[PDB]
Order: C-alpha cells, then sequence, then structure tokens
RNA sequence: AGAACUGGCGCUGCGGGAUGAACCGAACGCCGGGUUAAGGCGCCCGAUGCCGACGCUCAUCAGACCCCAGAAAAGGUGUU
RNA sequence: UAGCCCUGAAAAUGGAUGGCGCUGGAGCGUCGGGCCCAUACCCGGCCGUCGCCGGCGUCGAGAGUGGACGGGAGCGGCGGCCCGGAGCCCCGCGGACGCUACGCCGCGACGAGUAGGAGGGCCGCUGCGGUGAGCCUUGAAGCCUAGGGCGCGGGCCCGG
C-alpha cells in the first residue's frame, strides 16, 4: 500500500486501456494487438477470440480471467497529465497511494 | 529502471562449433538447413551435437553399440553417433547392422564390414533417413572420463569418495592422518 | 554535377566534435588520442555535468549511412589500373583514391582510366605539373 | 499501431459493431436535440402569443 | 484527513457482519464532514471504531450518501462543538460560526483551528453540529451581526494590482 | 480429509452428471445482498469529550 | 564505542535540500516532442504579473520549510 | 488553559532565512486553481547487446497445411442434330536486388559501474613465412600543417 495505487475501474476505463494501451505477449514479446487474429491464434483455445470477447472476461471477472490477464502486457501509462498530490502518504491521508475505490477511473483518464 | 534481476540472461550454449574444420562445416551446413525446415527433432539433437566439444561427444566402444541395439525392436534400424567408434577387444562375435558415425576407427570398421555392416557418414544419413526415421542414436558415456571421479565433495570430507590428486600412488603418499582411526582420526 | 551516386540519404552524425582526452588542454605531453581514464577520483569518468564527455556506443552513426563520404560516395584507395578495375560493378556506391605513394606519371594514368569506366575518383587533381 | 478511440476503421478492423453502435447515437440525439430545440420554441411561441 | 477545499457533508451508515451469536446487529448511524466519499467511509471506521467493538475487517458499510442542507439560501448560525489536539493536553471547545450552509461553516472552522491554534486537520474532531438562534449565541463575533438595519462603509479599498498596467502616472485613490 | 471427501465426491457426480468444481476458492468479495432496518432508524453516535 | 533488521554509500551520475558521501525524488545507450516526481514560482532564478480564500502576528534580538546546522525551566492587565 | 510575539538569551576578524530584501506578507497555520523542470514516465528516430527466429524455393513457373488416377454410376457448365471432351505456355522468347551461410533479413525486450572476469578489434608497433605480375629518384621512410574528410573510439585515409 506504500508503493501502489488502486480502485474499481469502470467499464471504459477497462475499455481505454485495451483500445489504446492494448499489447500482448504470444510466447515472449510485446507485440501490438492490432488484429483479432493475434487474440483468436493465442488464446482462443477459451473462446474469447476477438477484442472485446478479451474485454468481456475482463470487466466481468469471468472464468477464464488467468489466461486472458496474463496475455495482456502490463500496461506502460504515461506519467499523469493533471500532477500527483504528495505521492507518499495515503489517498485518505490527502496524498494519493492506495485504494481510491472509483476516483481511479480520473487517474486513468490522465494516465492513459 | 524495471527490476532487480542478476542479469543471467545471456545463454551460454554453442551456435557454431568452434573447431575450423571444414568438413565438419558442411555437415552444420547441411544438418541447420535440415534442423530449420524439416519439423523433426532428430535433426535438432543431430545439430546440437555437432557443436559439442571433444570432451561431451565421447567415444562408443562396439560392444555397447551391439548392447544396445540387441534389445526388442532395434533389429532393422540405424546405429547413429556424433563421436567416434572404437571396437571391444572384448566382444567375440559381430552382427550385421547398419551403422553411422563421423569417423569409424580402423579395426572397428574392420569387423562391422567382416560380419557384413554398413557404415555410413551424415551426407548419406540424409539422403536415406532425412526426418532420421528408424534410427537408433546412441552416446558413449560422458562421465566415464578419469577426470569425473577427482570431481565430488572433498576427499577430507566424510563419505566422499573423490580420488585425492596424489603424484604417485603408494604407502606415504596421502595415507596417514585423515585416512585411518590410528594416527588422529579417519574423515 | 560531375559523377553522381545512387539514392544520397540525409547523414546525420550523433556528434560532430571529436572526443578529446581529458588533461590534455592542460598538458602538451598528453595528446589529443582519446584513452578512457581509469583513476578512483576522477570526475570525468564519473560523468559529472558540464565536463568531458567520453564515448560509448550510443554515438554510432546509422547503418546506412556509415562511412559515406559527404558527396555520398564511399571511398575505397587504389594502387594501379588493375584494382581500379575491381570497382566497376559499384560505380555508383563506391568511389576511389588514389594513394599517396602512386608518382605523378602513375597517377596520369589510373585518372584517366577511371573516366573512361565513369568511376569517381575523390583527388584527380594531385600531383599535376 | 493506430489508435482506436481516434480514428474509425481501426476500431471496425477489430470491432464491426462499433460503427452500428455509432451511428445508433448520432442519430438519436439528432433527434433528441430537436425534441428539446422544438419544445423551448413552441412552449414560448404561445408565450410570445399572448404578451 | 487533509479537509481539502470545501468539505463535504455525508450521512454513513454501517453495520457489523452477522455472527453466530447476533443476527441482524444494529447499524448504527454517523454525520461525517469531509472531502469525499472515501474519505468519509474511512473516518466513519475511525470514531465508530472508538465507540463499539467495530473495524472495518469485521463490518460494512450499507449507506454513504451526501447529505446536504434544506436552506441554501438562508443566513444560520453554526455552534459546533470540537475535541482538538494540542502541544500538551487535549480540550474540548465550542465555537460559533455563521454560513449559509452546515458544511462550510465546519470548513470555517478547520480553517480557524488552524489559524488560531495551530491544530491539523487530523487532530479534530466534531462531536456536533446545529444551528441555533439569535439570543442563545454567546460569541460577539457572531452576535453583532444580529442587526435589523445594519450599515458600515468600506474603508480602505485596495485590489487589482499588476493586472493594471504595472507602470501609470496615476495614483491609485483608495476611495 | 479431503482427499477423502473429494473422491467420494467425485464419483458422486460422476453418476449424476454434475460440474461440481471440487477446487477450493480464497475468499471471494461478498455477495450483493440486501439489509433491513424494520421499523426503527440507525442510532446517531457521535465522538464523547476529553475527561482525565 | 558495540550489536539486530532493512535500505543506501563505498561502486553512482541526475532533479531538489543555497553549500554537501549517506537526506528527498529518481537510477543513466545517443536525441526530438510530451508529461510529471521531490521541490518550488517578489528579484537573483524557469514558473502565481491568480483582481486566490480564512485567520493569527509588531519584535529597540521579528519570523522564514525533513535530515539541519542553535535553546530550557519560569514569566507577561502584549494580543487572539 | 494554549496560538503568535516578548523577557529569560553572554564571545571573541566583518556577516549571513543562500543573498538582496519582505510587514494589505516575500512571516506563520489551514487550503484552492493555474504554472516551472530531471538522465524518471509515455510516443518517435538511431546505435549496440541479449533473446526468438526467418531464408539453400534464384522455383517467371514454385503454387503445395490432405492430394491421386482408372476403372461401375451421377448432376451443373461448355460447342445440339435430347447423343458428344484436355488443349502440354505463347501475338511479345521475356522477368529488378539477392544467400562472404563466419553472410543477409525480421521481430521484441533491455543498456549505471569500482575491484574483478570474459568477448570483439578491418586498433597500433617490430620481425618471419606466403601473397598483392603491390608501391616508388616523374620522389620511399620521417617530420610539419588555420588543407579535405572517415570511424562511437583505438586510430586512419587523402592534399600541400
Ligand atoms: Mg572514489
Ligand atoms: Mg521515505
Amino acid at each position: 500500500e506504500p508503493y501502489i495505487a488502486w480502485g474499481y475501474p469502470n467499464l471504459k476505463s477497462v475499455n481505454e486501456l485495451i483500445y489504446k494501451r492494448g499489447y500482448g505477449k504470444i510466447n515472449k514479446k510485446r507485440i501490438a494487438l492490432t488484429d483479432n487474429a493475434l487474440i483468436a491464434r493465442s488464446l482462443g483455445k477459451y473462446g474469447i477470440i476477438c477484442m472485446e470477447d478479451l474485454i468481456h472476461e475482463i470487466y466481468t471477472v469471468g472464468k477464464r480471467f488467468k489466461e486472458a490477464n496474463n496475455f495482456l502486457w502490463p500496461f506502460k501509462l504515461s506519467s499523469p497529465r493533471g500532477g500527483m498530490k504528495k505521492k507518499t502518504t495515503h489517498f485518505v491521508e490527502g496524498g494519493d497511494a492506495g485504494n481510491r475505490e472509483d476516483q481511479i477511473n480520473r487517474l486513468i483518464r490522465r494516465m492513459n | 529502471g524495471v527490476d532487480i534481476r542478476h542479469n543471467k540472461d545471456r545463454k551460454v550454449r554453442r551456435k557454431e562449433p568452434k573447431s575450423q574444420d571444414i568438413y565438419l562445416r558442411l555437415l552444420v551446413k547441411l544438418y541447420r538447413f535440415l534442423a530449420r525446415r524439416t519439423n523433426s527433432t532428430f535433426n535438432q539433437v543431430v545439430l546440437k551435437r555437432l557443436f559439442m566439444s571433444r570432451t561431451n561427444r565421447p567415444p562408443l566402444s562396439l560392444s555397447r553399440m551391439i548392447r544396445k541395439m540387441k534389445l526388442p525392436g532395434r533389429e532393422n534400424k540405424t546405429a547413429v553417433v556424433v563421436g567416434t567408434i572404437t571396437d571391444d577387444v572384448r566382444v567375440q562375435e559381430v552382427p550385421k547392422l547398419k551403422v553411422c558415425a563421423l569417423r569409424v576407427t580402423s579395426r572397428a570398421r574392420s569387423r562391422i564390414l567382416r560380419a557384413g555392416g554398413k557404415i555410413l557418414t551424415f551426407d548419406q544419413l540424409a539422403l536415406d533417413s532425412p526426418k532420421g526415421c528408424g534410427t537408433v542414436l546412441l552416446s558413449g558415456p560422458r562421465k566415464g572420463r578419469e577426470v569425473y571421479r577427482h570431481f565430488g565433495k572433498a576427499p577430507g570430507t566424510p563419505h566422499s569418495h573423490t580420488k585425492p590428486y596424489v603424484r604417485s600412488k603408494g604407502r606415504k603418499f596421502e595415507r596417514a592422518r585423515g585416512r585411518r582411526a590410528s594416527r588422529g582420526y579417519k574423515n | 554535377a560531375a559523377l553522381r551516386p545512387l539514392v544520397k540519404p540525409k547523414i546525420v552524425k550523433k556528434r560532430t566534435k571529436k572526443f578529446i582526452r581529458h588533461q590534455s588542454d592542460r598538458y602538451v605531453k598528453i595528446k589529443r588520442n582519446w584513452r578512457k581514464p581509469r583513476g578512483i577520483d576522477n570526475r570525468v569518468r564519473r560523468r559529472f555535468k558540464g565536463q568531458i564527455l567520453m564515448p560509448n556506443i550510443g554515438y554510432g552513426s546509422n547503418k546506412k549511412t556509415k562511412h559515406m563520404l559527404p558527396s555520398g560516395f564511399r571511398k575505397f584507395l587504389v594502387h594501379n589500373v588493375k584494382e581500379l578495375e575491381v570497382l566497376l560493378m559499384c560505380n555508383k556506391s563506391y568511389c576511389a583514391e588514389i594513394a599517396h605513394n602512386v608518382s605523378s606519371k602513375n597517377r596520369k594514368a589510373i585518372v584517366e582510366r577511371a573516366a573512361q569506366l565513369a568511376i569517381r575518383v575523390t583527388n584527380p587533381n594531385a600531383r599535376l605539373r | 499501431k493506430k489508435n482506436p478511440l481516434k480514428n474509425l476503421r481501426i476500431m471496425l478492423k477489430l470491432n464491426p459493431y462499433a460503427k452500428t453502435m455509432r451511428r445508433n447515437t448520432i442519430l438519436r440525439q439528432a433527434r433528441n436535440h430537436k425534441l428539446r430545440v422544438d419544445k423551448a420554441a413552441a412552449a414560448a411561441a404561445a408565450l410570445q402569443a399572448k404578451s | 484527513m487533509k479537509a481539502s477545499g470545501t468539505l463535504r457533508e455525508y450521512k454513513v451508515v454501517g453495520r457489523c457482519l452477522p455472527t453466530p451469536k447476533c443476527h441482524t446487529p444494529p447499524l448504527y448511524r454517523m454525520r461525517i464532514f469531509a472531502p469525499n466519499h472515501v474519505v468519509a467511509k474511512s473516518r466513519f471506521w475511525y470514531f465508530v471504531s472508538q465507540l463499539k467493538k467495530m473495524k472495518k475487517s469485521s463490518g460494512e458499510i450499507v449507506y454513504c450518501g451526501q447529505v446536504f442542507e434544506k436552506s441554501p439560501l438562508r443566513v444560520k448560525n453554526f455552534g459546533i462543538w470540537l475535541r482538538y489536539d494540542s502541544r500538551s493536553g487535549t480540550h474540548n471547545m465550542y465555537r460559533e460560526y455563521r454560513d449559509l450552509t452546515t458544511a462550510g461553516a465546519v470548513t470555517q472552522c478547520y480553517r480557524d483551528m488552524g489559524a488560531r491554534h495551530r491544530a491539523r486537520a487530523h487532530s479534530i474532531q466534531i462531536m456536533k453540529v446545529e444551528e441555533i438562534a439569535a439570543s442563545k449565541c454567546r460569541r460577539p463575533a457572531v452576535k453583532q451581526f444580529h442587526d435589523s438595519k445594519i450599515k458600515f462603509p468600506l474603508p480602505h479599498r485596495v485590489l487589482r494590482r499588476q493586472h493594471k498596467p504595472r507602470f501609470t502616472t496615476k495614483r491609485p485613490n483608495t476611495f | 480429509k479431503r482427499v477423502k471427501e473429494n473422491d467420494q465426491k467425485k464419483k458422486e457426480a460422476k453418476e449424476k452428471g454434475t460440474w461440481v468444481q471440487l477446487k477450493r476458492q480464497p475468499a471471494p468479495p461478498r455477495e450483493a445482498h440486501f439489509v433491513r432496518t424494520n421499523g426503527k432508524e440507525p442510532e446517531l453516535l457521535e465522538p464523547i469529550p476529553y475527561e482525565f
């Protein structure tokens, strides 16, 4: 909790991170996930052969959440264009380092 | 910065032989073509053994090859070894087996051919069986070297069996203390 | 306008200032040839700001632009006629230098041969009468 | 890599329903616009009919 | 808490999880003044854990909603009760303000405890707040504005410097 | 115990054709339930004053 | 002076703390655009040249930003 | 009772909120909105390294991730007097580059460093075996240079 910032993402936060900062690992590299042939070939075993079927198993946490999430490369996000508040104390305490439960969606729209 | 690794991350196998033998380089150009084009794992094992050292390619005696091909099923396959075939004096008769090696020795290749056998190289192995189909590939005893019985824990360690480096085997050469219960201790 | 190559790109170079040795301004026993300084307390090996930059592999020039002359050719120094005819099939990408050794009589014949084969020589007006 | 959410038909190479999701919402907020522009006029037209 | 900007009132109710020993716990109510609904449901567990044996892992909140005032356009008198910590000890304190809204008077208190007593926003607890009427006020800074036909001028007015030309030939009259 | 009550429950659904999913999960987030405050009101509590 | 756990310095530049081994941010191939971290925005000195909000304070020794580079008991019908 | 200010409160060259300086603040407390910048973060270019591969098909005829023939029966599409059958290149004789295989090409991630350890050097010096039908009194070596450049660098080539 001193080092992360987290909360519960809504439906176009989970959409804006896939369509803009979406990247996969087939064997071991980060490819830009341009085609539905890049999801179906590596992860069509699980019935989730396209892009919005990838996003359905990651918003509603489905039966195949583990393999769809581990397919996605971790989102290499930009630094926030508003600026952070104090970075070293909790979001309750005045800073921003912890659980903020839906304000995280206000932060993703500046990070992304 | 990203992580806190110790940087292994440079794989320390061999990608080509250190040998400058131009005949052995032609086998590599034969088989690293086959390894990337035939979808067989025979041609990946043969290709990585052509890379290997003279230590990691041990010889194979002619009596292990006929011991490891009198098994059930092996009667009409080929003996493959990336390495040399010396003969055993200890064996009395030789069957009519079909072999394939880099460098069979002179006495061993006289005894295979008297018994009706057939020696191959890796060139005419590739034209007969490109996939490696119908082959029994073998290896010699790579821990058969005298070097490996000096390797272990340490000779003074209890329950070691590790053969110390002595300049002459005999009485008075590393036998007194640390080797018997009278003179001090036994390890 | 004289003999033009194939396609010439724009030659960027990452630095055009010729890495000089440290403390070489201060001493005339120290030539400007770069040696990297392996001392313990020096501030150039330790890479402080505002001081002598030290070379590494990041300054390396583009692979399709390395060793290009500013005319867009790439030199290859010759000595006589017969190793100037080895360059007939590269006359639009590679150019010739007549070496510093070749005399002014032989230099006349290997510049008038490269006119026929349409090979550019970078020093055609050297050692003339 | 081009940007879906920024250009069309890179969405539609990845999500074909995103076009008919988009003209079904450009139509209805063009008719909700007409429903509110005519409401503001025809209310204050009868108000302009009085005075 | 930081108490950033204007504060905001919250009605936060909550109960502890149903045990084999007590089905249907009584589900208490509080009145939280907080900058947003994440600090409000945090400070709910700060005060409830001081009074009951409830804590956030063995409880849940069932509603956290912003309760706002029922007369934003009516000038009211707010006397509030505080429990700040000082450098030596801790003190109880009654303290009046005067504002259009409930939530802005307690904003005006944190701005005033920090000003007059150097009391940071974490070391201060709000006991209760209500609108009081005139003739029940004690504080004469609040009491002096209880004046039908109140009137005063604005002496010595000063504002808008460098927004006008930074160099002029004109000495600015202060009315 | 849960190699005993797993294998007797594995064949218990093999004879009945279901999808019991005998692999354990850790404590999930709580179900969307519906509390009742029947009749009465939520009791107001306030922080008490300080005394020694 | 001597130990425990973790990080760092030594081996390590960079932004900030005026100054600096170790503090605070952040670790570094060569560059362009963007955005921030810690810290700041009268002028040295980039940026408040906002018609910033509420109060407190007068010092003939005022105060002024982690480490951190100066103070205590006791007292004041000085003011809140 | 506790906020700020005051007394308590004295040291040796002249001096330090960093300085100038500031008192409707440039002080202290509580906060707001803008704004300023690091080698950090994101997007792009390039270099190198690591990893994972591609290409012997230069196959303008290879056409291939299931193909044969050839027999006994069938529908569509083709040229009819409701019966019917391979045409193998051609009016153009043509068709870029490439694969030092120890070379070329692709994709992705990474890059601090003392002591220390490895790899590459088409870095440099002196001599030997081979080799350039090398090079020169129409000027070698050496040395000089506000001359022209090349390489990340070691260094090098050229001009006078
Ligand atoms: Mg040092
Ligand atoms: Mg810290």
